[PDB]
């Protein structure tokens, strides 16, 4: 029923080590705040507003930091562990799990105090800061595949062909097969109705001396923004990650990485800001894609 | 082993669709098992002496669809005719054929998955020496397990499930209690009345835990040939209290009706 | 459920004396809280009640027109105000609450108090 | 753009039929959404060890129909296992997969217009260490619009519309108003009655219009505690008469249920 | 946890009624049997039960004597032989069946019937 607060040095990674903030050892209270400020550069014009671009800013959080050792020892070996582990990553994640959700906030240590004036057994009481990175994010797993419906072959499709009104026929072993799927092509397609922070994705290209990728469209079905590559020699596949901390783009053959980013249509990726509508795929004949999903406020 | 049917063949080869699977789908989709039919007389059967002619009838029967046009039926006579549907799918070229029986021979036989001839009837038709006095359809019957709906007409009649309990209330009263719908209950009293005082909780037997109320319910009730009533309540807990006037060592018969609501709004 | 009792302690006889008690919650329909007394090592006995439901009072032959039963209004709080005091009904008075009605057996009751002792002189 | 499918396709290139557009039609037949099945078990399964045996069981999951023959799913012991059927369309030679779960994790995903695995259990199977011990059916739901019936046979309820009001008649008398499709009324009366005479209209609020009979509809009481009793009309104009005897400064207790219907023959 | 109920029905006061129940399987050790009815509470109490694996009985003091639990052996089958039946034994009999011993809570039971109404006349 209550809420559960924990830090991972590595969500998603085999070598993750888990702070049960909450019921460890090592725990959390009072977040400054989870809250959010907005701005929309709003002038007034004799109390007339004039509304510029509107901005979020997430504020920073500070938690109180308790330890709960049972001796002296233990309580520095907690502040030790917990603190180094902190600092020993690029960033952190902050898991909030309540009833209703379990999101992620990937944070940066801004300070931490470390003093002395201790109740039973030599335990903490210090002050915790994070610098936000991604405030309020999950993660969804989506994959993509070019599937190509049948061939219509009258006498074995469902179809009312023929001499009029049309007609098909159950034959043993023949009789009637559905040649396909409408909009079969939907299997291959990212339907995009939310915010992304950024997503990351393996691509599977098709033909060889032929561009791969994939593109984005509005919801009025035009392109946008498409991250396409043109590579000299086949990859088994390539990777992509458009978060802008960890920004790849690499082609994979066999074990070797190669940096994919000099061969990008740079004309076609006018942006990373992913809109409302929908992803297809370019000379692809699968993608696997781990979207960071978005949510300001939660 | 999974055998798919409504799915695409890549290479138009891989999953075939058989009339035994389409009967079966057809079957579930209308809720139907092999002892009814959907029948529908697009036009009027016509009546000519000891015959039935199906001038232009669809049928349903195991999942799969026939028509009759111009389809005559041959009769006895002073007799009642069930028509049947018989599908003997061994008879290729001919597997529906109609027959008039004496009596409803409907066998369930569960043409999609077996071997057998599947007979179900679908009209039953009563002449004279001369000719049809009388004709009345099979019934239809949709199998369903839960609905939600809008709006619905009945034409007949709905039939609920009905539970009763007799209670020993105490100080002679005896309620006999009919619950319809699970919400709907009707209390006749019996028994005569004796030792017990306006406010009092009646002495006996508690209403059982199906048949309590949401709310208190005041149940009116009359004197057998007395100008005099009582009241009681049946308490959400099961327990009855005494609303009448204080009673004596002498019994008064206790009689009538009075009805409540079991559920509330929800 | 819980009950919540005062008053009590002595007066000589022909004095008065006042019990109050308070019901956490109500058990449901046909509301009574009352007072049951055990007097000179017998039996107890419902000596007095209040449906709150219908506002219909019950006094025992004993204690009809000494003892008056009030109510605190929109409260769950029942008063018992005692005139003209004998030595006989010097006993444990225990406040009793329940959903039913009226009753003599006490497992019936939903609302058990812990009891208020009642004592008057000769 | 119109797609039409169950249509004449002169050169059979116009109008194929694609296995969702067939899913789409099934689902509107038998009015499903992907949050149930239609499930038919042709035999039983058979129950071995932490296993179950569908031996013949047809199953239409988002209007795709599908066949378990001798498909066996392995269970979880001393556990309840939700019995699951999974549709992932890219898997184009096997596009149906059988699974036992810890708990219902059907996920109404609209497989026929977008991308996605439909999840849906469809069988309960509780099991002990060694065995079976127990299977329950997940309900078939048929959502419907309006329905015109003949006959009608329900084993478990029909829910139908509750209304309430409470209506201060005047005079301390108080009604309790409990309507069922918006037709049958039964009334509570409650309060305590003073000032009133024989033929008089209560001096309170009268009857909102959705509980009004089209007929006035005369409603016995009881006095508690006595053996005495009364009567009120509720007239069609919402209106109520008094109809028990002249009542005094001294408010009486009223109580008892009275039911009418709003609805005559119509 | 499946139970089928026969018996019951009506007869004057001081005849005989017999009630029949079959559990479809055992739910484990400490295998009990028996019947539950409304007897003047909020709760149906147990009045008659009978453990397999001990083979000893329970009998509410209002049916002792009278009332006769036995069984079918090998068969989860339990026959509730009624006699000297009297007006204040009206009541619905609902059939019992559980694992662990006997209970007067009825959530601990495993297997519920949907009970046997017996009437008792005069």
């Amino acid at each position: 029923g209550v809420r559960q607060y924990k830090i991972h040095t590595n969500l998603d990674g085999t070598d993750d080590k888990v702070w049960d903030v909450t019921n460890g050892k090592v725990r959390f209270y009072q977040p400054s705040n989870l809250g959010l400020q907005s701005t929309n550069n709003i002038w007034q014009s004799n109390g007339i507003g004039v509304m510029g671009t509107r901005s979020i800013t997430q504020p920073q959080i500070e938690f109180k930091l308790e330890t709960f050792g049972e001796s002296l020892e233990e309580n520095y070996q907690l502040m030790k562990d917990f603190v180094n582990d902190i600092l020993s990553k690029k960033f952190v994640t902050l898991e909030y799990q309540t009833e209703i959700f379990q999101v992620y906030a990937d944070l940066a240590l801004a300070d931490v105090t470390k003093t002395e004036g201790y109740g039973k057994n030599g335990t903490f009481s210090e002050k915790i800061t994070f610098d936000i990175i991604t405030k309020w994010y999950t993660y969804e797993n989506l994959t993509f595949d070019k599937i190509q419906n049948g061939k219509v072959i009258a006498g074995m499709s469902k179809i009312y062909g023929g001499t009029a009104p049309g007609n098909y026929k159950y034959i043993k072993g023949t009789s009637y097969t559905y040649y396909g799927e409408s909009d079969i092509d939907r299997l291959s397609r990212w339907d995009i109705k939310e915010e992304i922070f950024s997503f990351m994705g393996i691509l599977y290209p098709k033909l060889p001396k032929t561009p791969a990728g994939v593109r984005f469209l509005d919801d009025i079905g035009n392109e946008y923004t498409a991250i396409v590559f043109k590579t000299e020699q086949v990859q088994d596949y390539i990777l992509i990650n458009t978060d802008v901390n960890d920004e790849t783009y690499q082609g994979w053959k066999g074990t070797t990485a190669l940096n994919l980013f000099p061969v990008m249509d740079f004309e076609r990726y006018r942006t990373r800001i992913i809109e409302k509508g929908q992803m297809e795929l370019i000379n692809l004949s699968k993608a696997e894609f781990k979207i960071k999903r978005k949510a300001d406020f939660v | 082993t999974i055998k798919n049917f409504t799915f695409f063949s890549p290479n138009s080869t891989e999953f075939p669709v058989g009339s035994n699977n389409d009967g079966k789908l057809y079957m579930m989709l209308t809720g139907m098992d092999y002892r009814t039919i959907r029948r529908k007389d697009w036009s009027s059967p016509l009546n000519t002496a000891l015959n039935v002619q199906y001038t232009n009838t669809s049928i349903i029967a195991g999942g799969r669809y026939f028509e009759l046009l111009n389809e005559t039926v041959a009769l006895k006579g002073d007799s009642v005719n069930y028509i049947h549907a018989n599908i003997d799918l061994t008879q290729t070229a001919n597997p529906v054929s109609l027959s008039a029986e004496t009596a409803n021979n409907s066998n369930g036989v569960d043409i999609n998955n077996g071997s057998g001839v599947l007979k179900v009837c679908f009209d039953i038709v009563t002449t004279s020496g001369t000719g049809v006095t009388s004709t009345k359809p099979i019934v239809q019957t949709s199998t369903l397990d839960s609905i939600s709906v809008n709006d619905m007409t009945v034409s007949g009649s709905i039939d609920v499930p009905v539970q009763t309990l007799t209670v020993e209330a105490g100080n002679g009263l005896q309620l006999q209690l009919t619950k319809k719908n699970n919400d709907l209950v009707i209390v006749r009293f019996f028994g005569s009345v004796s030792n017990i005082q306006k406010g009092w909780n009646m002495s006996g037997t508690w209403v059982d835990r199906p048949f309590r109320p949401a709310a208190v319910q005041s149940l009116v009730g009359h004197f057998a040939g007395r100008d005099t009533s009582f009241h009681i309540d049946i308490n959400p807990n099961g327990s009855i209290t005494w609303w009448g006037a204080n009673i004596d060592k002498t019994p008064i018969a206790t009689r009538g009706n009075g009805s409540y609501f079991i559920k509330s709004a929800w | 459920v819980q009950l919540q009792e005062s008053g009590g302690g002595l007066v000589q006889a022909g004095g008065s004396l006042r019990l109050s008690c308070t019901a956490s919650r109500r058990t449901g329909s046909n509301w009574c809280m009352g007072w049951f007394r055990q007097l000179a090592g017998k039996e107890p006995e419902l000596v007095v009640a209040l449906n709150f439901d219908y506002d219909m009072t019950y006094y025992a032959d004993s204690v009809k027109g000494r003892f008056t039963v009030s109510r605190d209004s929109g409260k769950n709080t029942v008063y018992l105000q005692m005139n003209s005091l004998k030595p006989e009904d010097t006993a444990i008075y225990y406040c009793a609450a329940r959903s039913g009605g009226f009753s003599s057996n006490r497992e019936l009751y939903d609302g058990w108090g812990q009891g208020t002792q009642v004592t008057v002189s000769s």
